[PDB]
């Protein structure tokens, strides 16, 4: 009994991953589909943080605030 | 021997690919292999290849060839997509062997 | 003529099951100590390129020959992966399982891994991912082993989502250099012969004989975790450490959840004899599911409760399942349901071990765990050996126990661990 | 060694006895300590003459609810205190009650199964629970797809035959059905001629048969106003039903034409010519390298999410045909090559793909034969429908005999310039309407 | 080749007597000649120096 | 909005084939030839219909 | 034109046969039905009234 | 939202507060991914009618008279209801979430309960936050009189930066410590972040050290209300937080009036109570609550 | 900047005379240390190489470069890298 599907009866397919690398000739029940997650926006990189001189300032100390404006691009302070 | 090698460093420098900087395997035809394998190149070889394409194109549109200095010599001709294109072709041939039969 | 389960365990330490019972599909495994846990901070998600990468080029077969070969006769390959072992199963008629175990062991033995390969494998990889996290069951064990747990039984079943686009082929040869020895592999066949069998053993993995790299030890942690995301229903586990692969208390706990109640025996049922059930279903008219959840590893186990139920009795619940388990650790409990219990679970053990694929499974990890098989009736006889002060101990080793806790749904009247 | 036909031989036959009554108690042994014993009537929704579309159904909730004897949940206490599984189900021409159990338990599992087919108390009470139940369950069968495809081509393909009603039935019957309906129900399609008692692992015919006599004797075997029931042709209609709610994420397709039945041998060649397209979803690990080309062509231009091939068989009549789920923009494109691959095996079959779809039929007999539950439910559907268990050597012969040219002449007679039945739900605006889809069904140069 | 095309381009303006019909058929069996058969074959003893295959 | 170039449709399809047209930046005066073929068939047309109305 | 020899483009091919020669039949009745050739509808016996 | 999350120590706070907290302060800033697409008008009607009443507002003008502002407070600020729907009290559980996602910089936060607005202890805390650091003074600067920085940069050879993080909240405070390190040396910065103010908690620090951060606080708050967008900020915050306008003057004089005992017992707060860990970044060698 | 070079503190007005005497300490007295010269050439090339992932820097240097080209208004503040690698006291 020294088995996942030996011990643990209902919880065998969400302790173990199953793939098919050759399909077999039965079907798998419960085939599924991916229904096209959306995309995530696309922005402009970061600078990196390679020196402790440029670190020196990045930790926050204060609590989160958010800034939107009309005409304003929206901020954050830490 | 060595006269047919030096008949083909005499026909190398007669082909002219070397007066604009190319190698033997940047002037291959882009064939369905051909395209597989530079697909299946690493990136710094390709961006080598298409720099070089890009700078033979300019030169050829300004009907100019390199410096001298700067041909590409006969021994430092490194066939890079040689091998890539022998796994394509094996496997085309193993696919069409197997659709033969 | 059916005969008995054979064994030999080779000198460079690959263990040999065979079974020969003239079954018209015969059915060959291959079974690696090479799950999810062995990988680390920086190899997260490997095992799962690995799993999905069985169908790649190897040193002997490309990728299209090993597919169009397990189609031309039939045949099924296939990769399951736990958080501690894998297996490559491949099954298929007797006239053909001399290329199917050509193909298997040159798929576990000598991959290649080329990159444009993996890298084409990744959106597949990606894929994957998202048809295992269409339900909730699978997001709550995931993120209850990443809750409970602290280095290696707390890594995922599935690739993370930033490591998808960085898992590099080096990656992949260092993982199968490391841990697919022949030390830490068991060859289970059904329907095949000894002999064929050890000879394809012998002139195929004679190059690799380590014990490989040895992982680390699972620590608790415990604590909890919520995702609120708006479903209908809240999902929420709460388990404690246990025992684990190798101990009787392991069979004390398994007595344990048949106790509480481990899934349904009839269709469209009401569970009345289990306890869990029964307690919540006095208290709530709601509709329901309260399950008890056990999984355990060869180093440490996870044992509790498992509910789902509305988002506004989320609580009381809970509540009502953790009291039931309180009072089987008060010794409440009547010697006839444990009875039961134990009927049930060797009921499920047999019905588990009925079917060839689950027969192989058993076998494969019973060679990797031990080297010998075990036989039924002493299973049964070693589960007829839990008595009731074990159930009670269990009991009260998990409500004693810090607790890991993972919560899923509109969680406005879920409780908290400290609020338990 | 053995080969593949002396394994296939070595298999234990099925033996089937007769009690007076005419019910057949059918068993297969095996050394497995535990065993599975159902009861298979011939009673489904053909049966049903639309007042009463969802008695089966209902009859199926009401069945574990307690009986005359075991009154209520102290009957599934005892399904419980074996460890015993217990499981139904109902299609459109058979109903199935199984057990799951040890071998020692197979006594009173039968005497169980006994109480299930002839003593089931309907109360009231339970009768309204069990409608608000089938009510909601109704209301989540919905939100899944493929059961509304597949029950949207039921009926357009067998408009006006009780082989287009579902098996749940409409809601207002679920409304309206009484206790009455019911019993009429058990009363007219619960006869013991029509019913198969099959026991497959570790059991012995000869006490099964003793259990059979000793509780199974003697349930109706007279139909009281000698009003016996004829089982009617169904009308097969090539039509079309179209579904559209584009706020659906992904659209589901299926195209049949008529099968042929459980009895007609070319089955057997139509699941090769099923064998040859095969299924397919995006979660396969093969790649551009499947052996179906259709398969291929999918994972090469990103086609369909999932495709599967179906033979769905009833007494004389069936559905042959493909299921697909796939997005809007590509639904037309899928079509086409499904019916390409259709005509081609109406046209261009050969030697080799033949091989291959034999070899993928024999797997797939083998392997769907394996553990007591599967070999059970095949013992009841044999006896239900053949009135015998064909065994795997039979059905080894009957794939071996099966070429290449009589596969694309039975693929010709029943796919080539046939009327098809369409059912899609989703985005199926892109879907080809009727005279596309006829035209596709066959080719200007033959 | 093309060289051969202006042979026949005069040719095709010249009256049939000698040596133009020798000349013209000459041209004739070159043009097919290096259409067909010679370029081909240059191809590949290219193939051949350029060390391709 | 407001570029026509690329949003008119017939004005599309001369911008497609003569303005926005990714052409290789090497090609000699031989690439012209076509081009003057069209011009040519053009004045032989005019020329013609010319010689149409005298004929 | 090595790609095509092989056994199953031989068994395509003699499958695709008689669909082919019935094609040519249908091409060489209506080349003659429409140049009205004079060799073959002589011969058929309805035709020769119009003669 | 992913511009806001575009920079890691916006999710390392977001992740801090939901730790920190039950109810009615771990409620995110921006919106969740479930609720995009999800978020209906007749909520926004809700939230307004129920929380935008005349009694939670204050109209502050600069530039303006008092007479316009109190014509349009009356002509539109009266058609409101009172004080509307009371709230939550933000109740206290703490944890931990650490977020593997392989950067090349981890970010952590470990933080402790603490005074609440309007306590004094909180200025005491404030003072102690820039007895710890609470941000550079020279641009590329070695930050001497930091503490954390000292006892953290003697024992590291690559890039850093702990600072002290203070939050506080009209019912509830959040005192403890943010460092960003590399990933193969992250518990060391912790653990000698940590030590710093377990040795502040135990009476190992000088008055010098506590007039200097006492000067940075002051210096800070003086800065703060320099431009007019931060003094109309303070104003507002003042008369919602207590219905009255206080002189800068009487702020720095209740500064100075905090002793030095009081940094030493919200050091000791900090020590003994219980902690919560937001943790990004690779973390294989971030230590966990227990093992500090 | 290209065209000007700025020092300034921000501090109380009681500390104006000393916050004077720091400003007269830093343009006039500035003591240049070897050592301190490679840690600073070291920090000013790894933040240079922070520099290059900034693309609107990238973009208005290359703006400058092309725009005012053979003159002293091309190159950056910062200048390449091989001056940074042998700028000496
Ligand atoms: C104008 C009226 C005809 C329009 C086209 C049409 O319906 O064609 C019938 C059909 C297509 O219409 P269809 O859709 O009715 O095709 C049904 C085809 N079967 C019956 C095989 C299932 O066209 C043909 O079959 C080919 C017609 C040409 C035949 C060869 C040339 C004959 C004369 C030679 C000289
Ligand atoms: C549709 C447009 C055209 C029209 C209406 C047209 C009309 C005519 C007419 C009326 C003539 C007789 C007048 C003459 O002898 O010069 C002529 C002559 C001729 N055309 Fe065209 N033509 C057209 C296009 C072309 C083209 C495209 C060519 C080929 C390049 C062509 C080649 C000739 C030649 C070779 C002559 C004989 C010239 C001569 O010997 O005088 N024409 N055409």
């Amino acid at each position: 009994m020294l088995s996942v599907a030996a011990r643990s009866g209902p919880f065998a397919p969400v302790l173990s991953a199953t793939s098919r690398g050759v399909a077999g000739a039965l079907r798998p029940l419960l085939q599924g589909a991916v229904p096209a997650a959306s995309e995530p926006p696309v922005l402009d990189v970061k600078r990196p943080f390679l020196c402790r001189e440029s670190l020196s300032g990045q930790a926050a100390a204060r609590p989160l605030v958010a800034t939107v404006g009309l005409n304003v691009p929206a901020s954050v302070r830490f | 021997s060595k006269w047919l090698d030096g008949f083909r460093k005499w026909y190398y420098n007669a082909a002219g690919f070397n007066k604009l900087g190319l190698m033997r395997d940047d002037t291959l035809h882009e064939t369905e292999d051909v395209k597989e394998a530079i697909r299946r190149l690493p990136e710094d070889l390709y961006n080598d290849r298409m720099f070089r394409i890009k700078r033979a194109l300019d030169l050829t549109m300004r009907h100019q060839i390199l410096p001298k200095d700067q041909w590409t010599k006969y021994e430092e001709d490194k066939f890079y997509l040689e091998p890539y294109l022998k796994e394509v072709i094996r496997e085309r041939k193993e696919r069409e062997e197997w659709a033969k039969k | 003529q059916p005969q008995d389960l054979e064994f030999t365990k080779l000198p460079n330490g690959l263990v040999i099951a065979s079974l020969e019972n003239y079954a018209p599909l015969s059915r060959i495994g291959l079974f690696v100590k090479a799950g999810s846990r062995y990988e680390d901070s920086n190899n997260l998600g490997t095992s799962h390129l690995l799993r999905l990468a069985s169908s790649l080029t190897t040193k002997g077969a490309s990728s299209f020959k090993i597919t169009r070969g397990i189609e031309a006769v039939g045949g099924k390959l296939s990769v399951t992966a736990t958080r501690e072992n894998m297996a490559y199963t491949v099954e298929g008629i007797r006239s053909d399982i001399e290329i199917l175990m050509e193909f298997l062991l040159n798929v576990t033995t000598a991959p290649e891994f080329r990159r444009w390969e993996v890298a084409a494998l990744r959106s597949q990889l990606k894929i994957d991912k998202a048809v295992a996290f269409q339900n909730s069951q699978t997001r709550i064990i995931e993120n209850l082993h990443d809750v409970a747990y602290k280095n290696a039984l707390a890594n995922p079943l599935y690739c993370p989502d930033y490591r998808m686009g960085k898992i590099t082929s080096e990656e992949l040869h260092y993982f199968v250099q490391n841990h697919f020895t022949s030390a830490r592999m068991a060859l289970v066949g059904l329907g095949v012969s000894h002999s064929v069998l050890k000879q394809v053993a012998e002139q195929f993995l004679n190059m690799r004989g380590g014990l490989g790299l040895a992982g680390a030890k699972a620590k608790y942690r415990g604590g909890e975790i919520r995702e609120q995301n708006g479903d209908n229903l809240v999902h929420a586990a709460i388990v404690a450490e246990s025992a684990a692969i190798g101990n009787a208390e392991a069979n004390a706990f398994s007595v344990l959840q048949h106790l509480l109640g481990a899934g349904p025996h009839i269709k469209r049922g009401n569970n009345t004899t289990s306890l869990l059930s029964q307690s919540v279903a006095k208290g709530s008219h709601q509709p329901f599911d309260v399950s008890a959840f056990n999984a355990s590893y060869s180093d440490s186990g996870l044992f509790g409760i498992y509910t789902i139920s509305q988002a506004a009795a989320a609580g009381e619940v809970i509540n009502a399942a953790y009291n039931q388990v309180k009072a089987v650790a008060q010794g409440n409990l009547s010697s006839a349901d444990v009875q039961a219990a134990k009927n049930k679970l060797k009921a499920g053990y047999l019905m588990s071990v009925e079917t060839s694929e689950g027969f192989l499974s058993e076998i494969g990890s019973q060679a990797l765990a031990a080297g010998s098989y075990m036989p039924p009736s002493t299973v049964l006889q070693q589960i007829d050996s839990v008595a009731d002060a074990d159930v009670v101990k269990a009991a009260k080793k998990f409500v004693s126990g810090k607790k890991s806790m993972a919560a899923s749904g509109n969680l406005g009247h879920t409780p908290f661990l400290d609020e338990l | 060694t053995a080969t593949f036909a002396q394994a296939l031989q070595s298999v234990p036959e099925t033996q089937v006895s007769i009690l007076d009554n005419g019910l057949r108690v059918a068993s297969e042994q095996s050394s497995h300590a535990t065993c599975t014993v159902g009861v298979w009537i011939d009673a489904g929704s053909r049966y049903e003459t639309e007042k009463n579309n969802g008695a089966g159904y209902f009859l199926e909730h009401l069945a574990f609810k307690g009986t005359k004897n075991r009154p209520g949940n102290a009957l599934e206490k005892e399904v419980e205190s074996i460890g015993a599984h217990l499981n139904a189900y109902s299609t459109r021409e058979h109903t199935a009650y199984l057990i799951k159990a040890l071998s020692k338990d197979l006594p009173k599992v039968v005497e169980l199964l006994a109480d299930i087919v002839q003593n089931s108390s309907l109360e009231d009470s339970q009768i309204e629970k069990e409608r608000d139940v089938i009510l909601r369950e109704m209301q989540e069968n919905d939100a899944s797809m493929q059961n509304v495809v597949f029950d949207y081509l039921h009926a357009t393909a067998f408009q006006g035959t009780p082989l287009a009603q579902a098996v749940e039935g409409p809601s207002e019957n679920v409304r309206r059905l009484s206790r009455t309906d019911l019993t009429d129900y058990l009363n007219r399609h619960y006869k013991a001629p029509r019913m198969v008692l099959a026991a497959a692992g570790g059991v012995e015919h000869q006490q099964l048969l003793d259990l059979a006599q000793k509780h199974l004797s003697s349930v109706s075997r007279v139909y009281e106003e000698d009003a016996v029931p004829g089982l009617t042709p169904c009308r097969f209609t090539g039509s079309e039903i179209r579904h559209r709610d584009d706020a659906l994420p992904l659209a589901h397709v299926a195209i049949a034409v008529e099968g042929p039945g459980w009895a007609n041998p070319d089955n057997v060649t139509l699941q090769v010519a099923n064998a040859i397209i095969g299924h397919y979803d995006c979660t396969y690990g093969g790649g551009v390298h499947l052996s179906s080309p259709l398969a291929s062509v999918a994972v090469a231009n990103k086609l369909c999410q999932s495709f599967q091939t179906f033979n769905i068989s009833y007494s004389d009549t069936g559905l042959l045909g493909a299921h697909f789920v796939c997005d809007a923009m590509s639904i037309d494109d899928m079509v086409f090559f499904l019916q390409g691959q259709w005509m081609r095996l109406c046209t261009s079959a050969t030697e080799s793909e033949v091989t291959r779809g034999k070899n993928i039929l024999r797997n797939a007999l083998v392997s769907h034969l394996d553990g007591t539950t599967p070999v059970c439910e095949d013992i009841g559907r044999s006896l239900l429908t053949y009135g015998r268990r064909i065994p795997l050597a039979e059905w080894e012969s009957r794939i071996q005999e099966v070429d290449a040219q009589m596969l694309r002449d039975i693929c010709s007679k029943y796919f080539y310039d046939q009327c098809p039945a369409v059912a899609g739900y989703g985005p199926i605006e892109q879907l080809p309407d009727y005279n596309r889809i006829r035209s596709g069904m066959f080719w200007l140069r033959f | 080749l093309v060289a051969n095309l202006l042979i026949l381009t005069w040719i095709g303006g010249q009256p049939v007597e000698h040596p133009f019909i020798i000349i013209g058929q000459l041209a004739s069996i070159s043009y097919f000649s290096i259409i067909l058969i010679l370029m081909p074959i240059s191809g590949i003893i290219e193939d051949k120096m350029l060390k391709l295959y | 909005m407001t570029n026509m170039r690329k949003t008119h449709p017939l004005f599309k399809i001369i911008n497609h084939s003569f303005i926005d047209l990714p052409a290789p930046s090497n090609i000699s005066s031989w690439w012209n030839f076509g081009s003057l073929l069209g011009v040519c068939l053009m004045v032989q047309i005019i020329t013609g219909l010319f010689l149409a109305m005298h004929y | 034109l090595s790609r095509f020899l092989g056994p199953r483009y031989r068994e395509l091919a003699r499958n695709w046969i008689p669909t082919a020669g019935m094609w040519g039949t249908v091409g060489a009745v209506g080349l003659v039905w429409a140049t009205d050739w004079r060799l073959i509808l002589d011969w058929v016996p309805y035709i020769n009234g119009k003669f």
